[PDB]
């Protein structure tokens, strides 16, 4: 309006204010940006990790978690050459195979993943079961 | 005391029955909802962890359960029949219920039905994040769950993975029939079978052949009905319905709670940061927190109780699918009202369908019964079946569908003498010679 | 009543649930098992239990013979039912604890409001008429948090006993449907026998 | 290995099993339970609508859970037969 200086949610948080220099308004987002899941064998048998982010796309994911304010441990798992594209998101990791063996630890919408083999995090289409046809007269 | 009600004519009826499988996998963060972007909170709820720790763990075991319940409802057997290329098994028209090979899914049209008739108005699993930079218009509440925290994870199996068990377990019970569920499938066609189903109420082997096409017209014109009836009525699915709203309203309530500041002289954290020195405003956010704290603990406790409900609903299903589907018992009322406990599965959003072939008798004419009959001093009681009068001549038949017999030695057996019964009667007994 | 907590009435009447009860025995009666299937169909007594024998293994000949010996064991059951009825005050004894539970949990949700949760008094007009409201308002929030307290676990247990109610309710309705209204072949699911 | 036991007398028994159907419905009012008649306690929990809404649906949802339960268990069949003038149907006295 002409007299309002900040906007509030229904949750009471104020997400939009106005600039007192040069009056425009600003829109302000939580630095937490996005739910995010680990991935992971046992630690007694390794220590390589796979991260799942929710409902993103994979050209996105390093605008949606600030990859150049992290440190380089984390930029790892922003970009690379693992990056996949499933339903629930993005899963980077981890790479993609084309076999359907059964499920291991099931990440979501179809797609389990194990610790094959030397041994990396691989991520598949589970198996439904064994293909049969019956002959009917 | 002497007359009977035997029925001349049947019926075979198809009716529904919806019940919900599974509801929808919350996950939540201590973090980024209690104190937000803010440090001084954050440094304040270290002492919290173990109230934290407790309620991850109980809605990863609720999501962990709400993924167990559609594995051991639909994956009865671990074999995918492939689909027939036929869909007229003896006059039986089922392509109604199997997919067909000229849609981009590979649902049947009864559950494309199905799935518009529920609305999916709530999200959490298809809405892109990146949606949420809106404006005035795009402030809605599922933006704001995720801007605190509240997360929906999707289920583990896809809607096209459910379909293609419920195309294998109809196949399976087309061509198999009951024999895939006990243990290997064993071919048969589908008249014999439903001889044999027919067999197991009570009714004869020759009805069915002597009448199958009149029966073949009755289930396709009973299908044809439930499809017309899945188009119009909104209040079929109701159920399923209900569960979502009820999960979007506690959502939403969890989201609206925040505006209370719990006795502190402010709801938000930034005006008692900025307004106070943190010697006080400790005292004043220990509240906001101690209210945080209560309102996710009783939204846990909610949704733990809904989760044992719908486990219970999914106990009762499975138990439907493995007695009713892969098989036919004697249990009254279990899977349909009538006597045929034959079913169907087709899926449905967070939820299962069951369609109940059902065999019921309808036209009706009465009689004059006899417990026995005494021919020379012995009595003959009926091996199966009633005696029955036309009105001048005695004849035999089974309770359940109206066909007079001829009383012969093979109908009957002998026991005793005729003196020691009430009620019995005197005719011939057929033998041959 | 005068603290807000109210008890509604059933939706059903106990003279009309009378009505129900009556319509089944007569119908299992008279028609049989026949009448939850499909339509009602008549049949003498005697024909239609000696079919229920059928099921069980005996012949048919056996009821056709002992008709007034099992007739008067029938009705000398039903006169010890009716005897052991009068004496026993421990044969109802879940209803009884059902009610029991109801009335000592409103009894207790009455009973927690003498506690002051840490204001100078329990009661709230002495708060209010002891000291202005700059600090009543401090000393009213404790009180106001301690009984929403109560009654959100007032309403968690009434949830919990209300999902046991509800499981046993769906095992009677599942007793009425396969053993009144028809005959199966569950051991022990309905008596010993 | 060649000897079987074969019952030649037989009984009827009649037992009871008593089963719990429904509860008591039970309403709640947050005014006049938390505050009693006071504007001014009355004034500051208009900020707390949103834990008493829950607490109003949650009863309600029992409430019409315990009125479908004896909806659920003895209207199965939805014709009323009428009681028969007789009470012998074959020797067996139904009258009580
Ligand atoms: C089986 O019944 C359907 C009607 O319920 C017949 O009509 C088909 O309906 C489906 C959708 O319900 C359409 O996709 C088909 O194109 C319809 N077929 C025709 C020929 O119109 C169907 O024909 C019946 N099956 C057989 C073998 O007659
Ligand atoms: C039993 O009932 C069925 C239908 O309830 C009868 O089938 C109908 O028969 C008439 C004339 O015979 C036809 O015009 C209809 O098209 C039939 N309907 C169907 C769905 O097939 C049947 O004739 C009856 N049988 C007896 C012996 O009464
Ligand atoms: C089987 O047992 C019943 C009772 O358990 C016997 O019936 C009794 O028979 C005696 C003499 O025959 C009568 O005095 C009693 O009044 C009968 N009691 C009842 C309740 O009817 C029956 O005789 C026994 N049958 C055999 C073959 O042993
Ligand atoms: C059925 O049994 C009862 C006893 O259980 C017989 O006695 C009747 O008992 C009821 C109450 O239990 C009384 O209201 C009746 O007045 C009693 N009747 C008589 C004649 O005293 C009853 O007689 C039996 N039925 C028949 C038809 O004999
Ligand atoms: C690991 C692998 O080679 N996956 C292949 C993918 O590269 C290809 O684009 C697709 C289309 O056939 O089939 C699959
Ligand atoms: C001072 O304020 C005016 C308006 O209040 C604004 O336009 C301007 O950019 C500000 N800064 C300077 C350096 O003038
Ligand atoms: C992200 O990918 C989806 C398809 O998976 C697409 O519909 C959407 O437009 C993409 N987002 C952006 C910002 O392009
Ligand atoms: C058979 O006769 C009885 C005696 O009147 C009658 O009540 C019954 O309705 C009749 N049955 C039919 C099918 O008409
Ligand atoms: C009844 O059955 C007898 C069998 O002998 C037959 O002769 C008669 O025509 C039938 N119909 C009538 C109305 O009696
Ligand atoms: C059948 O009932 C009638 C009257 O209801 C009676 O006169 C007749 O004796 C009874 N018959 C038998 C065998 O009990």
């Amino acid at each position: 309006q002409s007299f309002q200086q900040f906007g509030r949610d229904t949750s009471d948080f104020t997400d939009s204010v106005r600039d007192p220099q040069t009056l425009e308004i600003l829109d302000i987002s939580p630095c937490s940006f996005g739910g995010v899941s680990v991935i992971t064998p046992g630690t007694n048998a390794s220590s390589e990790v796979a991260v799942l982010y929710q409902d993103v796309n994979c050209t996105d994911v390093p605008t949606a978690i600030r990859a150049d304010q992290l440190t380089p441990a984390w930029r790892v798992y922003s970009t690379g050459l693992n990056v996949f594209q499933t339903q629930a998101g993005c899963l980077i990791g981890a790479e993609h195979v084309n076999a359907s063996y059964e499920c291991d630890i099931p990440i979501g919408a179809g797609i389990c993943a194990s610790y094959h083999t030397q041994k990396s995090i691989v991520a598949y289409t589970m198996s439904l079961g064994a293909e049969n046809s019956i002959a009917y007269a | 005391n002497n007359s009977i009600a035997i029925p001349t004519n049947f019926s075979i009826s198809v009716t529904t029955e919806v019940m919900p499988v599974s509801m929808a996998k919350t996950s939540v963060d201590c973090t980024m909802y209690i104190c937000g972007d803010s440090l001084e909170c954050s440094n304040l709820l270290l002492q919290y962890g173990s109230f934290c720790t407790q309620l991850n763990r109980a809605l990863t075991g609720i999501a962990i359960e709400q993924d167990k319940n559609t594995q051991e409802v639909f994956a009865q057997v671990k074999q995918m029949y492939k689909t027939p290329a036929i869909k007229d098994f003896g006059g039986f028209n089922f392509s109604q219920i199997l997919p067909d090979p000229s849609k981009p899914t590979k649902r049947s049209f009864i559950e494309d039905l199905l799935f518009n008739k529920v609305t999916l108005a709530d999200a959490g699993f298809m809405k892109q994040y990146g949606e949420c930079l809106g404006d005035i218009s795009a402030r809605d509440l599922i933006c704001a769950q995720k801007f605190n925290g509240l997360t929906v994870l999707p289920p583990l199996l896809t809607d096209e993975m459910i379909a293609a068990y419920t195309a294998a377990l109809v196949s399976g019970t087309a061509t198999a029939g009951w024999t895939f569920g006990a243990g290997a499938a064993l071919q048969i066609p589908f008249a014999m079978q439903m001889a044999y189903r027919f067999n197991g109420i009570g009714v004869t082997q020759n009805v069915l052949y002597e009448n199958q096409k009149q029966i073949a017209n009755q289930f396709n014109k009973a299908i044809s009905q439930i499809q017309e009836s899945l188009t119009t009525t909104s209040t079929a699915l109701g159920k399923l319905q209900d569960v979502v709203n009820q999960n979007a309203q506690a959502l939403n309530t969890l989201v609206k709670q925040l505006s209370s500041n719990f006795g502190a002289i402010s709801s938000v954290l930034n005006d008692i940061l900025s307004r106070l020195d943190k010697v006080e405003a400790e005292v004043q956010i220990d509240r906001l927190i101690t209210g945080r704290l209560q309102s996710l603990q009783t939204y846990v406790t909610q949704q733990l109780i809904r989760a044992a409900e719908i486990r219970a609903s999914a106990n009762l299903a499975a138990t439907k699918m493995s007695e009713c589907v892969l098989g036919q018992s004697k249990r009254v009322d279990f899977c349909g009202k009538g006597y045929h406990l034959m079913s169907f599965p087709q899926a449905a959003p967070h939820g299962v369908v069951f369609l109940h072939v059902t065999y019921v008798p309808s036209q009706e004419r009465n009689f004059t019964t006899a417990p026995a009959i005494c021919h020379e001093g012995k009595a003959y009681f009926p091996r199966e079946g009633v005696f029955v009068s036309n009105g001048t001549s005695w004849f035999i038949t089974q309770r359940n569908f109206y066909s007079p017999q001829l009383i012969t030695t093979d109908n009957t057996f002998v026991s005793g003498n005729c003196d020691v019964v009430i009620g019995i009667i005197n005719n011939t007994v057929y033998d041959p010679l």
